């Protein structure tokens, strides 16, 4: 579908919110994480026009960086099951996320994400957009239930 | 009536075409809380933008989306915009033009992308990008002249004769005034001010605004730092804390002339100046030398004009006259020329329309403007 | 022969130029008796240095005179130099050049002041003021690489390509050992256990020193600890009592990489190091990349070399070829650089001699010595 | 044995007459370090000259003494051909006759500074200076024909019948590879590759030769690479960093044919051709028409023999046979030549001797010489 | 002594070194700074022949570019008592140099090199091949005192 698509080199490092903002009271892990993705996916300049207009596109209906797109997004999603283009431009944003040159890093930061601001606290019923972002950066899914928190009560 | 919004590196001028002055002039930045809160109630915006994030710096991660005249951030970038036209402008920006500036030799994505966000984004009936410079001599008010434009971001000299500018003698020189703010930072550890992190560059930039100058003669003015104490001045840091600055005073714009000091292989914008001069046509250089045109916040250093008429006289043929034109307004000659520029009836012909931009697609801003 | 390197924030490093390893180590440190003086006999000197102040923590006031790398108490800066020539070297500093190291970036008054008391108190034939990165490059054999040397004072990088440096290139965090330190007490409140200052921050210092660690992967590395308890490990303190560290043990050393964990809004070192590089020319970063030079002893975490490679392999272009280079005298690469430089015949012309110090006052350090 | 050395304006071509190819093939450049110390015994060589500036590129400030065919520094052109003589081909200079080139319409001074220090500093037992174009004709074995030679500073055609060169009909332009160069670093910032530094611009120029070609139809190949993607090509920069260009691959040669892009208003190397052969006796035009020889690395661009061979079609008339020699040998044509040209017995009378200059002094070479 | 010498103006911009390099401690101030004044004062083309090679002469045996006769120089020139000739070309090469039409760039850059490479170091124990420049450039011999220099400490 995106064939040469191209992503700039360490253009998400920015994005990502200090630790200690993480454990905010009002921290909004969902959108904040989502803003990382959103930059980490905007296509480098080298890509071929037409390419990047399509991909910019597509980033923006499923990653849109307004609030009330981006919440009316979530709300569609509730039954995925009644949309299917928005179920296939998701899986085709998958795809491309689980190639990124970079989704290491990327998958770092989702989990540095889940075990500090709880991004995965729902764990299983976490949105769609949400769970595939992260399926496509952590394959096996296991961060539905991986986030294991160190208990300090009755231990040796 | 047209908007005119001269983003720039640093600062955002924005107004209405046919105004003496912008409305609105606002750090152009985007500010993301550090810490923890943590109050209920407080803190639920997740960034701030211009002057607010300015006020609460002391809690806030302040980040420029413009570095070196180019946009790196388009989603802080499209919270300026929005800043400007909604909470600074109060205006909306579907009923008005909007003209956009940048510098010379910019990537070609960057008007792109200003094109393609002005008419979906913000659905523009219409909107032009302005070479920074040549809006310069509009506010001047002169046909000729070479303009030494230096903002935040970018120095680039443009040489126009009669109208006509001269593309293949336009210089740029990616030094500005940020790098002698991180300069000044850099030499303000020789004493005992080390603000060396990321917290207080805003603190120094307004050190550097309010206490730096330009030496006429850089070897006089260090040994009469090192001789008498006479050229030390005190500043007051937010914490009242009392900060003493002597020869750093002239030793941080002098960069602009030595642009070593910070490990640049590039000529002072005095010879930036005259080289752009020596590739223009051999006719047009005695009216370019006396037609030299500075606008921008980092040519508001005084003596920089003084500096700047003797370092050119020095390198020019002597039978030539050299004439520095530093206006007052120099800093907003940008936004003053692109007043001046959107509200001639002659340009209201030269708009990129949205009916020619979704038949054409962002590439018509290459078509359209210089 | 000449005496050697040491500048140290943490720990003195006192020697002989040509040795392969200082004579004589201990600790900076000055520390003042308190709440004592009934006996007349147990103790009767009101000042210890270095070591038998360690050894008598309990009763005393350790402090300091060198914080982030600048000395802030010449009073008690004097009395570690003279701990260190008379009672450590056992020689006569009026007939030894010395060779001493700052920290890049330093406020220059520092170095002023290091020249003016040991050619005024010390009657020093000559000395030298060296930078601690270029002498880390010299132990290593090195004529090209940039040097991450971190103490525990001060973290900087010097890229030097063939013995240039890129003073413009240049990097200083404050934050190193005693930062690493402050946060592990802090992060062992929440285990149960206090050491408040001085005397309980030496027994904080030992067990960093023995038993914190980097971890390659933090997120896999804090599902461990939190899911089983093979990372856990004991720690016996002076008076038998027995603490168990478990996560905490490679949190402490994290704050490098994430300088956020201490309120920092800095970079962590392997971005620094990564934006060292990229400030040098682009011909040079290939070399850089290779040649990553670790140094100091807050780079002896075991497993810091091998995340910083991995860090630094991230952010950099997968064609390039990152190597780190730790060699098991990093803790004392400074001070064999020094002494290897101090030998050298061609540098014997670059000592500043009493001759010329008298001539032009302290200053001369600054025309001197990089 | 004679030695021949073609010093063009990027390259020095140096060898002995007789051979098929020149000896020593490295760059005119001098390139001084422009960093900082900081190494005992790394920093006593002061200027580099040919490959190791190449080689230590990142810490020097290139610099060419070769100007537009013109010697512009002559101490770095005495460093030059010191180097040739005893460094690249490890000879006495005054045990050989030395054949140097350089470009027709030259400034006469120019010869005769090279006569002198030829004399004078090396007592070369003589010398000879020829024109370039003409050495090329002596390559290719023809003794009719137009020559283009293109280099890095100067592009020039000389055109040759039956062994007369008709000097009125001599062309010259400042006109390129170097020009080339600089262009291709200014349309490289349109993709946001920003190359500024005299060491940068090596890049560059490898950039240009691996990817530049010359377009059979410029408005069709910009149509094509606007289209489609097919005309993109990577390049990898030093330090690992790729880039990408598309039409700025046949725009930069462009630039010879439409040499307004840089703002000249010259005609292209087809037209100058053109008008050279027009200035010729009407009865010789036809020979010159089939005898286009091309020499110089500016002439590799693929695809240039078939422009030029197009556009030279479509200014003669139309029962002309226009033909281009564009030999594989083409970047050392001019060397061949002289080789060829020193090597004939018929040319030892020719000579400049050490005895005549002190008769005549340097203004021997204007009679000897053509 | 040359009359209708003329020299190409700004052609000894290019050969002033870096301040950074001037730092260097290795950098040779004399032969670096007595490079910038051999260009400096390169006889411009349009000047008469004779003259050219007249002063040619003079200015390569003053400033010559091999350091082997640079430093032969320099030796001669420690008991110049006995070299009347020196003296005479000496004296001719600085009477040129003080009517060089940009000696107060020159001066500049003089001073620049005293600033930051220490040229003028030795004070009045300077050679006199470089002390007689130094006069040409600044004729009052003030450059005799070194440099004033800062003296951070003790700072009010
Ligand atoms: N009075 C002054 N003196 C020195 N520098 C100034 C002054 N006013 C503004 N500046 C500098 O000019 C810069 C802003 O200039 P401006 O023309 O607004 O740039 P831009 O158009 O890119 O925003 C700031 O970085 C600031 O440090
Ligand atoms: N094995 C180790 N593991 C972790 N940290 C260490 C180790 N050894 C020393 N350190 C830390 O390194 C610091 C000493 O480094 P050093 O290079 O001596 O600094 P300085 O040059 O300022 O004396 C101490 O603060 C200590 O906490
Ligand atoms: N394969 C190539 N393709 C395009 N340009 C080339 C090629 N090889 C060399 N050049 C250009 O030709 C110039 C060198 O040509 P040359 O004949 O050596 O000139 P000179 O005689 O002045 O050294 C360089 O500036 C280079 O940019
Ligand atoms: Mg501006
Ligand atoms: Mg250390
Ligand atoms: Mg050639």
């Amino acid at each position: 579908p995106f064939s040469g698509l191209k992503f700039k080199q360490n253009s998400f490092l920015s994005t990502v919110p200090s630790v200690t903002n993480m454990h905010s009271m009002h921290f909004d892990a969902r959108e904040t994480f989502l803003g990382v993705i959103r930059k980490a996916l905007e296509p480098d300049t080298s890509t071929p026009f037409p390419v990047r207009r399509a991909f910019d596109g597509l980033r923006a209906e499923i990653l849109p960086n307004d609030t009330i797109k981006s919440a009316a997004l979530k709300a569609q999603c509730s039954d995925i099951d009644k949309h299917p283009e928005l179920k296939a431009k998701m899986e085709t944003l998958k795809e491309v996320i689980t190639h990124h040159p970079q989704k290491e890093k990327l998958a770092e930061i989702a989990l540095q994400f889940a075990r500090e601001a709880g991004l995965t606290r729902l764990k299983g019923e976490t949105d769609y957009v949400l769970s595939n972002v992260l399926d496509g950066l952590i394959g096996d899914g296991s961060w539905r239930a991986g986030p294991a928190y160190e208990s300090y009560l009755n231990k040796p | 009536t047209a908007l005119v919004c001269d983003n720039g590196s640093g600062l955002v001028k924005a107004g209405f075409a046919g105004d003496d002055a912008p409305r609105a002039v606002f750090p152009s930045i985007v500010g993301r809380p550090r810490h923890q809160g943590v109050m209920v109630g407080m803190g639920q915006k997740d960034s701030y933008v211009g002057d607010e994030a300015q006020s609460k710096r002391g809690i806030l991660t302040l980040k420029y989306p413009i570095e070196h005249g180019i946009i790196t951030n388009w989603d802080d970038m499209e919270k300026i915009w929005h800043h400007t036209f909604y909470n600074e402008l109060r205006v909306a920006p579907e009923e008005h033009p909007t003209l956009l500036t940048e510098a010379p030799l910019n990537p070609k994505a960057n008007r792109e992308k200003m094109t393609q966000i002005m008419f979906e984004t913000f659905n523009v009936p219409a909107m032009y990008v302005a070479i920074q410079a040549v809006l310069s001599l509009y506010a001047s008010g002169r046909t000729t002249g070479i303009v030494l434009d230096s903002g935040d971001g970018v120095t680039h000299n443009v040489p126009i004769y009669e109208g006509y500018a001269l593309p293949h003698a336009i210089m740029r020189l990616d030094l500005a005034g940020r790098d002698l703010t991180d300069y000044l930072m850099k030499i303000l550890t020789e004493r005992g001010y080390s603000f060396v992190t990321t917290a207080e560059r805003e603190i120094v930039r307004d050190i550097k605004e309010k206490l730096c100058y330009v030496a006429l003669d850089f070897e006089n003015e260090m040994a009469t730092a090192a001789s008498s104490s006479s050229l030390e001045k005190s500043y007051e840091l937010p914490d009242g804390q009392v900060i003493t600055i002597g020869n750093e005073r002239f030793r941080c714009p002098e960069t602009l002339f030595q642009p070593s000091f910070i490990g640049m292989e590039s000529a002072g914008i005095h010879e930036t100046t005259y080289n752009s001069i020596m590739k223009c046509d051999i006719d047009i250089r005695k009216d370019l030398y006396a037609n030299n045109v500075m606008s921008g916040g980092t040519t508001m250093y005084p003596g920089i004009a003084d500096r700047m008429q003797k370092e050119i006289t020095a390198l020019a043929p002597s039978t030539m006259k050299i004439k520095i034109i530093a206006p007052p307004e120099r800093k907003y000659s940008v936004w003053i020329g692109g007043s001046i520029l959107a509200s001639l009836s002659t340009f209201q012909q030269m708009w990129i329309t949205k009916q020619e931009y979704d038949e054409a697609g962002p590439s018509i801003v290459h078509r359209k403007c210089f």
